[PDB]
């Protein structure tokens, strides 16, 4: 993917109305909670012991930040995301040790997050636009594992 | 294996989907045709473009059997038997395209029940849509 | 995918010792033995009842034989597998209705038969040149798909 | 579900492995670091230098708990019980990697076992390293 210019329109439309720092502190937070294991990496956030402890928890909601904002950035270059996100590949996996596979499951998480947000405005064809992007996101961001 | 609260969740999600659940499973599967396209592959047969007749018949057919699976959730392998053994003989899709349909189903309910899809019962579908499918895939060989 | 060139060299050089006939009738053998559910696609190859039946059934060989050649065409072409490979992918999406999914279990059985066949001479560092070929195959036969 | 013909196969074809279980193990650990190399994402506290006795140990270890995964085939969610709460609590490693490794077992295996790695074995035992993941991730969520 390969998304179309109707697509790519959808998208920036829709990401301008979207609250990167509230957003991203949903979308981790909703991955620790319903795939609990990804709080491996994580054990110096404090208590992530209840889904309201892992919502509210202020270190997971300023990371959730944090990692919505590169995103968000991204959002600029949806033809070279291999390039964009290429120094953060390779700090996730040679300082981070972090799995590729999570990058799939946030964005997963993310696009129902963005769903229930936006509800009916969130159409089928403005998900299958999204889908192309967090695709291209977690690709771009496993590209350089080694 | 779903805890009391998955089951307290998903018992609660799902009967306030009520008379929607055939429309949900509808949306949930043009949902899946539009973000993955893959999926289309397993039916040449039908229009899958919006509006399809064959599409909501398909999606009121998969939301019913949800719904069986709800009620008898401390018992799905047997109460999905006959839908297994269909899935295991005949239909054979490959596993990764239940995850896929369990995905756009969780975006459906997303969409429609603000106030009832907290991070919780979120969990709690996933778990219940996953434990679903293991059911349905647990003939192929 | 990108192979090294030391890994370019080690998969041509394993190859020119490959029985096609062989390793492709063993292949598609397996994958209908080992993913029955694969069978769907192979009706009219007739006897698929009994392990014996399928590895001995004439079309299951001949079929594998013209998979894996087509396969040993993209040998020669590792730096453009997404363009030797795009008539094939549209053909597999429209007319045949393959979900793309079952080229990486053909993968994983290839995999193993080439192991079955040369033993210690199937190393790790050779698995792992054949597994980016193979997951380079099975990515640029499933990307024209629509 | 394994089948009493599956039990056979597995029982046949590890009884041939034998003592060289736990060196099959590290050949495989190292087939699926070289291999699929985000696997080695769980091992950054490790010597993967080539030869690792680091490695060879964890094989060994990985290997031991086929074993008796074998020799408990008619109960492995019970026999597996501490090792599933261990990963599930613990390690946290993502299902996916299960059918990484379990690739690399039948590789290193099809490598090692010329005549006994049949397509009905190499069905069985694909069936049982499936099962083996599947109680290893069942107490994840
Ligand atoms: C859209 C996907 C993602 C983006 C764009 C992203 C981006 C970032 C950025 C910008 C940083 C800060 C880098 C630095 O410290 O120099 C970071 C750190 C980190 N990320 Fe990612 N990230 C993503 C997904 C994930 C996921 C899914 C996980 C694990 C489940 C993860 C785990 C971490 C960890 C553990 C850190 C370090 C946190 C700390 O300082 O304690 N990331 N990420
Ligand atoms: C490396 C992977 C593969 C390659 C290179 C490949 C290549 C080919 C080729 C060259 C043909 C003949 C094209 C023609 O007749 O014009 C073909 C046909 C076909 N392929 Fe594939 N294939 C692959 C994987 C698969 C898989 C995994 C499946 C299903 C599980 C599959 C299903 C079929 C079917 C059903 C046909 C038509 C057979 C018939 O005529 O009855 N292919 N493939
Ligand atoms: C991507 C493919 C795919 C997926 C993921 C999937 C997942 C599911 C799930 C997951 C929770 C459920 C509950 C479910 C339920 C059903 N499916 Ni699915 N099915 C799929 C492809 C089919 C196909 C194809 C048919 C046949 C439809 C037809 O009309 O020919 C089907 C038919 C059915 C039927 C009708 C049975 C009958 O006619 O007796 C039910 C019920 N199903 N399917
Ligand atoms: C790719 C990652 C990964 C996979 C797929 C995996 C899959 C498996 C499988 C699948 C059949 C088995 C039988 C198995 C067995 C074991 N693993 Ni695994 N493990 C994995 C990563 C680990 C890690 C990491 C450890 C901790 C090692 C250490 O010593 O720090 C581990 C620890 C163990 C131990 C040691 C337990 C103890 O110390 O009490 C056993 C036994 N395992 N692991």
């Amino acid at each position: 993917v390969h998304l179309t210019p109707e697509e790519k329109s959808a998208v920036t439309a829709l990401w301008g109305k979207v609250n990167v720092d509230e957003v991203g502190g949903e979308a981790l937070g909703r991955l620790l909670v319903v795939y609990p294991w990804t709080q491996r990496f994580f054990e110096s956030f404090g208590d992530l012991s209840t889904p309201d402890a892992v919502m509210g928890n202020p270190k997971v909601k300023a990371h959730g930040k944090k990692v919505l904002g590169a995103f968000s950035d991204g959002l600029a270059h949806l033809d070279n995301l291999k390039g964009t996100f290429a120094t953060l590949s390779e700090l996730h996996c040679d300082k981070l040790h972090v799995d590729p596979e999570n990058f799939r499951l946030l964005g997963n998480v993310l696009v129902c997050v963005l769903a229930h947000h936006f509800g009916k405005e969130f159409t089928p064809p403005v998900q299958a636009a999204y889908q192309k992007v967090v695709a291209g996101v977690a690709n771009a961001l496993a590209h350089k594992y080694h | 294996v779903l805890s009391p609260a998955d089951k307290t969740n998903v018992k609660a999600a799902w009967g306030k989907v009520g008379a929607h659940a055939g429309e949900y499973g509808a949306e949930a599967l043009e949902r899946m045709f539009l973000s993955f396209p893959t999926t289309k592959t397993y039916f040449p047969h039908f229009d899958l473009s919006h509006g399809s007749a064959q599409v909501k018949g398909h999606g009121k057919k998969v939301a019913d059997a949800l719904t069986n699976a709800v009620a008898h959730v401390d018992d799905m392998p047997n109460a999905l038997s006959a839908l297994s053994d269909l899935h295991a003989h005949k239909l054979r899709v490959d596993p990764v395209n239940f995850k896929l349909l369990s995905h756009c189903l969780l975006v459906t309910l997303a969409a429609h029940l603000p106030a009832e899809f907290t991070p919780a019962v979120h969990a709690s579908l996933d778990k219940f849509l996953a434990s679903v499918s293991t059911v349905l895939t647990s003939k192929y060989r």
